[PDB]
RNA sequence: CAUCUAGACAGCCGGCCGGCCGAAUGAACUAG
RNA sequence: UGAACAGCCUCUAGUUGAUAGAAUAAUGUAGAUAAGGGAAGUCGGCAAAAUAGAUCCGUAACUUCGGGAUAAGGAUUGGCU
RNA sequence: UCUUAAGGUAGCCAAAUGCCUCGUCAUCUAAUUAGUGACGCGCAUGAAUGGAUUAACGAGAUUCCCACUGUCCCUAUCUAC
RNA sequence: CAGUCAAGCGUUCAUAGCGACAUUGCUUUUUGAUUCUUCGAUGUCGGCUCUUCCUAUCAUACCGAAGCAGAAUUCGGUAAGCGUUGGAUUGUUCACCCACUAAUAGGGAACGUGAGCUGGGUUUAGACCGUCGUGAGACAGGUUAGUUUUACCCUACUGAUGAAUGUUACCGCAAUAGUAAUUGAACUUAGUACGAGAGGAACAGUUCAUUCGGAUAAUUGGUUUUUGCGGCUGUCUGAUCAGGCAUUGCCGCGAAGCUACCAUCCGCUGGAUUAUGGCUGAACGCCUCUAAGUCAGAAUCCAUGCUAGAACGCGGUGAUUUC
């Protein structure tokens, strides 16, 4: 028989399956389309999600209700300190598939990056790279034919670099090492950059601009074993109902004589690679910029950091996202910034924002001042003050 | 944009922190937190919350400054 | 929308679904609106239509003047107890729920609005605007 | 069944015929 | 305490028995809370919620005159002197 | 006029009894096969195979109204096992 | 449910839309016919929930035709990608109304779905009525009350590990499978086109919104065993302080976590095509979108992007145990 009343299908099934990610680093599954006319740049970037924070504008649409008005807008900041460029892998393409051919990594390695590759770096003889740095003795000969090889057959160039996660306030001192692609000139142009910039870092207002329209790509925030009521919204069976009300009546019919895969069905929520594109940047702040919390119109003594740090996280003291809506993944997570797939000229994407306050107050609660000289002045001298 | 006070508590309201009401007779009132509110819906007296702005006016607390 | 808005009403936070009753704020003599639909709502296999501050909803007059009782009549919706979020970032509500009786061209056939009133409603309906005293 | 270098049909031109143009064409019907 | 061999706490008396340890996933069983609306759910207000003690006031139709009646509907409630 | 032993009287009803039937009218609702009040050529109501009404009573059946609420819009969270 | 013929309707006129007398069909969404399977039981109506499929398309996309001036509407083609509701009454399928909407299209999956629910109906036993019975009793006639049992097994599905391919680690590729966005309104075009007038849009642009989806908790709201602070009752610790108990004693506030279209953000652009409209141009010296060839074009298909990464597909790179 059929269904008496149409309704949309519960869930999303392009986002199948529901698993944990592969690792907690989403992997830039596309990159944009290169050309070869623009200088040698990165085509993404790497960040740990500090947190969320508050923030006023003036709307810049015509049109709109709210043309020339006040509002307040969400932003989600990233903390992203410059990375360091360690490798070039250079990429052939074959009638399989782009293939890497080799692989040029730089004489010098940080320890925060050398953890990377061991599990037990407390009692490793730390011997990596060992019998490589000593390739780049005799000035490298080796080095240059593979760079030269790299130039010779190499369609697609990605770098190697991993995050002073040192600089981050996070516990882990286990780095983060990521291939981003190269798009400017022709390899030798790419390589040489690379060449240049190894065991060299790499800040964010050199990849990112103000107003630029970019994407997050990060794993999102895991919630184990989820029953199908939560995971995909199902309707929750009446009151009296046996065997319990937070299931799926039917999973299917007779026929097929098995549950469809289209059915939803208790497992785990979260944890899963999501990329979402269209969220744009609202201040690419610098770290050693003190007083970056501050607008023209704010125009104060404080940084983005809120009033003791940002929950679960810290404090921001180095280069930082602030992009507006929300991105996948939760804080102290590393979350991959892209450039846009497509030039987006949209008129809510060509819009020039120019933040007119951002919010510090603290977010362990309903906290009521931006900065403690605030908070001293509203509240005057109290006992612990002496 | 602009910071408001607290009806109830006298606290500073920066943007998009709290709530604001509408009484019948249209007076309006702002609320920085669900304290706030709550105890306004309670109808305790912010003259008699220690804690207030209206509490320490009347006390003189803090007004030798 | 509805039909005769004079605008967009950005999404205001529905909290008055099918079947709530709202006191008449305008003056025709009826005393509550019981709400019946909504114009411009959606479908699904079990969702509610909802109103909202300054949605034209179809109502019904359960209590007040006998002429005005028994017939479905055009609605404005002009005080909403949902607190919602306006553009500014601000979350606010009124004491109480409260629409005006209106044909569906938009002109109320009330005469003068009790109570203050909201100003996505007043912005939406002109005539809303202009017989209302105080606009908040 | 008919028209058919005793200029077929078509096409353009002149006022139903003729000029070009040279060889098959038109109608109904039958079955693979 | 309270009207009370009601409920709650204690004295004499008696037990401390019921496999246990670690974590806190889904779904459960039992207990709860929910903004706005208020039965629009569902066969059906099923389940739940609401009121509730005491004092004072006020109490309709109907009636077999006995009742209905705690009708309905309101107000007060501590401590200390 | 046929006919019976007598031919449903007083009463009551789409009633728990009415197939046609979701009868017709009114009221209740925005909308009502539901409820109630009427109409009665009642397939097939009706007099201790008891008829009609009935105050009080009811873990009986049903409708509406006020209050009330996670029954629902539309779900979320907490605790114990 | 769909064709074929054409007497007529359609002022005029068969075929814009219809279409009698007739005739050929299709479907198993009705009801029958049969009795082939099951009576050492296949749980039996409806509703709720959920997935998928069909197309004989209600709407949305692009078009053809009209008794298409505009607007509205009707017929039709490709099309199932995407949606197709809230309620009154009834157990009802059905039906009939109320109302919104772009629309409230028809169906299947053992008349989908009872170890998923419910038990309103039917469908035991109690009981009442009416008719039929002398009677016991009968009535798809009415009414009321009536236990809805088991999964830990195998498979299927959802998630989760996992042996070996010298070991171990890092960075990758991407065969394959899935895939997603949807619709409306307002302003402007413009009171313009069209029209005698009444009436009266579209293409582009802007602001929003509906339905769906993936996240996120800066804000607001919810939740409170932070039993965090404060308050309160009864009792108990001689009184005070400080505490115990009342299955978390109750109340007010309550961070953090989780969470809500009850909150916020985001949801991409290229090719090839169908229908259809065209070009060149014969067949057939004429002519024709067609036969050769070829252009634009649908919410279509394949890509871009997104998801998982074959645990028996692969690559690059590092270190690789002697006392």
């Amino acid at each position: 028989s059929h269904r008496k009343y149409e309704a949309p299908r519960h869930g999303h099934l392009g986002f199948l399956p529901r698993k944990r990610a592969a690792s907690i680093r989403a992997r830039v599954k596309a990159f944009p389309k290169d050309d070869r006319s623009k200088p040698v740049a990165l085509t993404s970037f790497l960040g740990y999600k500090a947190g969320m924070t508050t923030i006023v504008r003036d709307l810049d649409r015509p049109g709109s209700k709210f043309h020339k008005r006040e509002v307040v807008e969400a932003v989600t900041v990233v903390d992203t300190p410059p990375v360091v460029v360690v490798g070039v892998v250079g990429y052939v393409e074959t009638p399989r598939g782009l293939r890497s051919l080799t692989t040029v990594w730089a004489e010098h390695l940080s320890d925060e990056v050398k953890r990377r590759f061991y599990k037990n770096w407390y009692k490793s003889k730390k011997k990596a790279f060992t019998k490589y740095s000593a390739k780049y003795a005799q000035d490298g000969a080796g080095i240059e034919r593979e760079l030269a090889r790299i130039k010779k057959y190499a369609s697609v160039v990605r770098v190697l670099v991993h995050t002073q996660i040192r600089k981050t306030p996070l516990a882990q001192k286990k780095a983060h090492l990521a291939e981003i692609q190269l798009n400017g000139g022709s390899i030798s142009e790419k390589v040489d950059w690379a060449r240049e910039h190894f065991e060299k870092t790499v800040a964010v207002d050199s990849v990112f601009e103000q107003n630029e329209m970019i994407d997050a790509i990060a794993v999102t925030k895991g919630h184990g074993f989820e029953g199908v009521t939560h995971r995909w919204g199902t309707k929750k069976l009446p009151r009296k109902t046996h065997r319990g009300l937070r299931k799926v009546a039917c999973i299917g019919a007779w026929h097929p004589a098995h549950v469809m895969w289209s059915v939803a069905r208790a497992g785990q929520r979260g944890y899963h690679s999501r990329t979402s594109i269209n969220h744009k940047i609202y201040r690419v702040g610098k770290g050693d910029d003190e007083a970056n919390g501050a607008t023209s119109f704010d125009r104060t003594k404080k940084t983005i950091t809120p009033m003791g740090g940002f929950v679960h996280y810290g404090e921001i003291k180095n280069d930082f996202i602030m992009v507006k809506g929300c991105i996948p993944g939760n804080r102290k997570r590393i979350v991959t910034l892209r450039k846009s797939l497509y030039t987006n000229t949209s008129r809510k994407a060509l819009e020039e924002v120019s933040l007119k306050w951002i919010d510090t107050a603290s977010k362990f609660g309903k906290g009521r001042f931006q900065t403690p000289a605030e908070k001293h002045a509203f509240m005057g001298t109290l006992k612990k003050d002496l | 944009m602009k910071v408001e006070i607290d009806s109830f508590s006298g606290a500073k309201i920066y943007p998009g922190r709290g709530t604001l009401f509408v009484r019948g007779d249209s007076k309006i009132f702002r609320f920085q937190n669900s304290k706030s509110a709550s105890l306004f819906k309670q109808r305790k007296n912010p003259r008699r919350i220690a804690w207030t702005v209206l509490f320490r006016k009347h006390h003189k607390k803090g007004i030798t400054e | 929308s509805g039909n005769g808005a004079q605008g967009t009403k950005f999404r205001i936070s529905l909290g008055l679904p099918v079947g709530a009753i709202m006191n008449c704020a305008d003056n025709s003599g009826a005393r509550n609106l019981y709400i019946i639909a909504v114009k411009g709502s959606g479908s699904r296999l079990n969702r509610l239509p909802a109103a909202s501050l300054g949605d034209m909803v179809m109502a019904t007059v359960k209590k007040g003047k006998p002429e005005l009782r028994k017939k479905v009549m055009p609605a404005i919706v002009v005080r909403q107890a949902k607190s919602w979020r306006r553009r500014d970032g601000v979350f606010l509500y009124f004491e109480d729920n409260a629409g005006v009786i209106a044909n569906p061209k938009g002109e109320m056939k009330g005469s003068a609005i009790t109570g203050p009133v909201g100003k996505e409603c007043a912005d939406l309906w002109p005539r809303v605007a202009s017989n209302s005293g105080v606009v908040v």
